[PDB]
């Protein structure tokens, strides 16, 4: 049931990305295989099948592609979805500018760029308190609160690297 | 957490919060230009509105942070750019006023007309009509009309207003701990803490002053010759020991002297370097001016223009039905959006000036991965330098030649050579002593060192002294001459002018030696030379991000603007200067002007 | 009438009388070393014996003027040159026998042939035969008997007249005041009575030593990247810690490792600077070589080369019928009549050989402006470094690619300049040690300090301490391997080679300054620079009229010979083989041979 | 009557040169206009016709024909041939190597060396007498005496300035 992933009307933002349990099914995996549809297709694991699961839906900037793999400085790394230093399968990415972005500004994309600590592997942060550098319950406007979420702002005549991208990890146990 | 960590997640919100904001506000103004609408000017202020308000927003908030409590150049640098205080450290009504001013002025300027005496139902403009007249009028008397015109209308107006300019504008700069204001431009250049790549304000005087006197013995023959010749196009009227009359040098001010090209020609016999005409009998159309500048640039190692540039530039004019203004500009917008807007004519000018533009984009796409606040070049005189430097190599006769352009029979015999050469310094050598003398004056005049009274005299007298240009019809304090040339009206720093002009040649002189160039500097042709592209990216991808001093070591090999390569670059026409002046005055008596008495 | 009168009268007669027998000397000298016929020898040692008795008959009489009286400085050197008691203060058989020792060590040396093992009838003279083998064979055995073949045959027919000419040579000396025939030849450097200009003879080997610990550094890196290099060549014949092998340096001793370029080239694929294939491609004669050099001097300032040079001179082998000595040399015959004998190869050494040989010539013709006995370099040395200097701009690929040996787009990179450098050090440095440990042994022996019964003992030991080269077989004391050099066996001080390479740089870091150049010191050309041409001509013109000591500081502003340009010549080489070297040994045990095995 | 003077199968050493006398005649002079056969034609007087005379002939070597003239400084000019500094006329020099040199050597030519005082204009020494720089009359082989006559030797192999030269001066009145 794996269309029912990459084909979803609409896709989740990187900090509330989403989980998919894909058990007790046969893939060819030949519907992704071959296709230029696909910017990015970097496996971590191996490249052959055995007919046997774990789906990660996400959308983030072109420039961010990078950071949904093993190691990774970070950002989108650091605080919205971490890949494992081994343990690993494939990562799918794809240009949406028609789709996810438009001539006017396009800005239901979030993702988060403050946080005590990064992440842990598959770790995944929903909340949305606001934000002081040593802790401390925070009320803005005040001066060194801010709130951690930001938006993404993709528009059509943005060069590649800020085009949105719809991003599906597959991982494998 | 410490003041330096509260500072760079204060930068990082700032960063992104302004790059959406700016590209809004860049998005709307190009459309703007590209498509004058009354919808399209209501957005372009509505987006310029937001991203201008949160500036000064950020910028306020940016100063409870004090920035040497930071042992960090990166965000120390980043913080202090962000501390443009602006005209909000005056108060309301000197802020209100001061932009009222700054906007008349440049209203002025923008608006100003003079009528025809001897038929005053043809009302001209500065562009295109007194413009046209400085650069192609052969009568004295109609030149000087146009010339006086301008000064006496729209100059008496201004001279009121930019009086109170001055004084408005000084107290801005000492209210930021400046000297004046000529001390607050002079700040560009500037560096603290990095040790011997440090530079002061006032350390530019000096470097322009100690270098500018490089420069007068091969201006003064530049002038000589040219008066000489002049003398021919206007005999009786010029003086073979005097200053040149001012409205006699090819524009409305001779800021460059280009126009006098046509009667100062060195070899009238010999024809074109112009390749006008051997364009279009290829039925070339602007994909290939570009992909050509393209090639160009990808020849040295650097990389293709973006998608994004082929979809979204405007290369040609749509003429009526969708107008847009028609002055060649590279925008970068953000978001890895690049793009220029030109109406691309068929010249050979406008394929030189594609390859200007691009240079710009080429160095915009060079320093996009900098802090935003951090993009931009090293300092005022880099952007267009490296813009000069493309045109340089694209013109050579070598390099029209490769591209199947330049007939490849034609030799470069010693005329046609300096027959260019002259066209070169009538504009790059021609306007060095009038660009520095204006910022002189201005400099002057914001210390305090040239009262109100004595400002259009100490003007004329250094025009005289230091140009060797005079005026044609006398001036008391009524006029402002300087505030009719549009820098001086619209609030502009004017001595990026020549700071980049000796860049330009340093970069070249470098660059041509990285790429192992045997003949004259001026010959040069960095196309297809991948290490010289190498010798200049180091400095290209920098942006402001480190001290121009090392930036420009970087490409150079030297810490400091040198005028050198400048004079190496003109040693060829230097010589036979000092030879075609062998019986002719060279110097100007301060004394003698036209109107005399 | 006084004394310093008596004697101008003396030595104006001596002059007019001198010149008439030594031109008639020369003009023999000359006729037999291009035409070796059995009238012609008679006819050289006629007039050459005319010559010697006079200056004998003369040198007698110049005694009875007391110098240390005379006031004028001019006639004093005169007068003191033409006091010289020369050999024939010894006795009557200890004159003859000299002599003929000196003439059979000649003619041992000049008609050696080895004969093949294998062929009874093919032999071998050292030159062309042997010489061509030790040039250009890859084959180890081939070398090794080449190089012991030829000391077995001649250098053991020398060594009982060699003992025995040591005797001789050492007696002369002490009967002319000098410690021993070493002493008599440091002598030529010797400078008495001139105030911070002087110069003693036991100075120069202090100097030379002083001077030579500084090049140890270069030499011995030289020395480990060559060995790598010939290990490559010569799998498993050498220790990566052991000396050189002495038959495998490129020619018969080990003079010069120019021969070792082909096989130690930094990096071969690039545009060859040995212009040698280039010539031959291009069909260079030995006409070409000459007329080009000619041109080489005029484009400094100085004169051509003489109608009588170009149709006397003997620029090519007549063959066999009519056999000539080929030795490359510089005639000044007198009357100014000036020649070069050469047996000029189309090859690149040939072509800086041309260049150095006329660099004499000018030299020569530049003091025959001098009175007869000051014809002369200022010191032996002079001569030498004046023909290198020619040949330093010479070799320049900047030079090459003038005269069209090298394609006009050959682009100059850091891989050339080590390549060019490289081959500069396999002939300039590598010849240091050589020289200074040949003579050493030489000065030695003269002194007593080394025993017949040790005599190849020391060589040897010497060659591995100094040299860092091994003899491949051993050698008892039959053996006699100096005298296998011309210079040895025919009787000639050898440290002029080594004064020669120092001052020669000294010489070029300031005719460079001349001619107002901009980088390192390995890339000047002298060439087109009148006022380069100027400086050497000032002293040049001078002849053997001045001390070197102050000749030199006129030149180049120092009383010494100084080493510190030289090194500055070869640093970027001398960096880049440290990190070459990184992988290998650099130095090396004396304690290896090919034999102990 | 000049082709009998140049042209004259011999010509005489310098100390020992001979006049000729010039007296009612006419020459065209054409004969000495139409030639690039001379090396040296000096007039200080002009070169012009009135078809009106003594000729001097003498050899001296290359270099030593600069001191055929008014002034000059020493040997040729000081013991062997003085001209007069005002008065004059023409000075002709012609190279002779194929004609009084030989490849083997021609000592035939001579010039006096030394001299008790330098001569006044156009005086001849024709003395043969030992010389003493202290009075002293003189007999070999005696040192500090010296027979004053000096050999050239011409061979043909020497540079320009060894080789002899022909000259002739003509005198006007
Ligand atoms: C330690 C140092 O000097 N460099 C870092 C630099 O890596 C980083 O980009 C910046 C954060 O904005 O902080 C510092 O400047
Ligand atoms: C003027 C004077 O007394 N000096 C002369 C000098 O001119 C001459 O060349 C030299 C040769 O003997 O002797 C003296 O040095
Ligand atoms: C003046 C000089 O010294 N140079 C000449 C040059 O003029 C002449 O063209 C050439 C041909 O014989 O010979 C010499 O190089
Ligand atoms: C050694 C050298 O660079 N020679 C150049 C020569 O190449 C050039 O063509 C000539 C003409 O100006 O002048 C110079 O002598
Ligand atoms: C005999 C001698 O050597 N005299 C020379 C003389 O030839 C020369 O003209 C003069 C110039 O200064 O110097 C000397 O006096
Ligand atoms: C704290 C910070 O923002 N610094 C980053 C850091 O992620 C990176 O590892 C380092 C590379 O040396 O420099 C900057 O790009
Ligand atoms: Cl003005
Ligand atoms: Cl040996
Ligand atoms: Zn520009
Ligand atoms: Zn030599």
């Amino acid at each position: 049931p794996f269309g029912e992933v990459f084909n979803a009307t609409k896709f989740p933002s990187v900090y509330a990305w989403e989980r998919k349990k894909i058990s007790n099914c046969v893939a060819d995996y030949s519907v992704l295989y071959n296709s230029t549809f696909f910017s990015t297709f970097k496996c971590y694991g191996v490249s052959a099948t055995k007919l046997n699961v774990y789906a990660d839906s996400f959308v983030v900037k072109g420039d961010d592609v990078r950071q949904i793999a093993p190691g990774q400085t970070g950002v989108i790394a650091d605080y919205n979805y971490k890949l494992p230093d081994d343990f690993m399968g494939c990562v799918l990415a794809w240009n949406t500018r028609n789709i996810d972005a438009t001539s006017t500004g396009n800005y239901n994309y979030k993702y988060r760029y403050l946080r005590h600590g990064k992440l842990r592997p598959f770790e995944r942060d929903i909340s949305n308190v606001p934000f002081s550098p040593d802790g401390k319950p925070c009320t803005p406007p005040a001066l060194n609160c801010y709130w951690p979420l930001n938006d993404y702002g993709f528009y059509t005549t943005t060069g590649i690297g800020y085009q949105p991208y719809r991003v599906v990890v597959l991982s494998f146990e | 957490s410490t003041t330096e960590e509260l500072a760079k997640t204060f930068l990082e919100t700032f960063n992104y919060e302004a790059q959406e904001l700016s590209y809004q506000s860049s998005v709307a103004s190009w459309n703007y230009n590209t498509n004058i609408t009354e919808e399209n000017v209501q957005n372009m202020n509505n987006a310029g509105d937001k991203w201008s308000a949160f500036l000064k927003e950020q910028s306020t908030l940016a100063q409870m942070y004090p920035l040497q409590e930071i042992q960090n150049l990166t965000v120390k640098l980043q913080l202090q750019a962000l501390q443009q205080n602006g005209s909000s450290v005056l108060s309301e009504d000197k802020s209100k006023r001061l932009n009222t001013i700054l906007n008349t002025m440049s209203t002025i300027y923008s608006t100003g007309k003079v009528c025809n005496p001897d038929n005053p139902q043809e009302c001209l403009l500065l562009e295109p009509g007194l413009n046209e007249i400085m650069a192609n009028s052969l009568d004295y008397n109609e030149r000087l009309w146009a010339w006086e015109s301008w000064r006496s209308e729209v100059g008496k107006q201004l001279r009121p207003l930019y009086e109170e300019y001055v004084v408005l504008k000084n107290e801005m700069a000492r209210a930021n701990h400046y000297e004046d204001y000529g001390d607050y431009w002079r700040g560009d250049y500037e560096v603290n803490g990095v040790d011997g790549y440090d530079y002061s304000r006032g350390q530019l005087i000096e470097d322009v002053e100690h270098t500018f006197e490089e420069i007068k013995p091969l201006y003064e023959h530049l002038h000589a010759y040219v008066r000489a010749k002049l003398m021919n196009a206007y005999p009786s009227y010029i003086s073979p020991i005097g200053c040149l009359p001012a409205h006699l040098l090819g524009d409305m001010w001779g800021r460059f002297w280009t126009n006098l090209y046509s009667l100062t020609v060195p070899f009238g016999q010999k024809p074109n370097i112009d390749v006008t005409d051997a364009m279009v009998d290829q039925a070339w159309d602007a994909q290939r001016i570009f992909k050509e500048a393209e090639k160009f640039f990808v020849s040295v190692g650097l990389p293709n223009m973006t998608q994004g540039f082929w979809e979204n530039s405007m290369l040609t004019d749509p003429g009526n039905v969708q107008k847009a203004v028609c002055h060649p500009t590279a925008w970068d917008l953000g978001k890895g959006d690049f793009r220029i807007l030109m109406c691309t004519k068929v010249t050979m000018d406008d394929f030189l000036t594609a390859h200007h533009e691009m240079g710009h984009i080429q160095y915009d796409m060079a320093y996009a991965a900098q802090p935003f606040l951090l993009r931009n070049g090293a300092n005022e005189g880099f952007h267009e330098a490296v813009g000069e430097i493309m045109s340089l190599s694209a013109a050579t006769p070598k390099h029209l030649k490769s591209i199947g352009l330049l007939s490849p029979d034609f030799q470069e015999d010693n005329e046609t050579e300096i027959n260019f050469l002259l066209k070169q310094a009538l504009t790059i050598v021609g306007t060095l002593p009038f660009t520095y003398m204006l910022e002189k004056w201005r400099w002057m005049v914001f210390k305090g060192e040239i009262p109100k009274d004595q400002w259009m005299k100490k003007w004329w007298e250094m025009k005289r002294e230091i140009v060797g240009v005079v005026e044609p019809v006398p001036h008391d304090e009524t006029y402002c001459d300087p505030a009719s040339l549009f820098h001086v009206s619209n609030d502009y720093s004017f001595i990026r002018y020549y700071t980049r002009t000796l860049y330009q040649f340093q970069f070249q002189e470098a660059l041509c030696q990285a790429a192992k160039h045997e003949g004259p500097l001026h010959k040069c042709d960095i196309s297809n030379s991948t290490e010289a592209g190498q010798k200049l990216f180091n400095m290209l991808r920098l942006g402001k991000s480190e001290p121009w001093t090392l930036a420009l070591e970087n490409v150079v090999g030297a810490k400091n603007m040198n005028v050198r390569p400048l004079l190496n670059y003109f040693e060829p026409l230097f010589t036979w200067l000092k030879d075609q002046n062998k019986n002719s005055f060279v110097g100007w008596s301060t004394d003698w002007s036209p109107y005399a008495d």
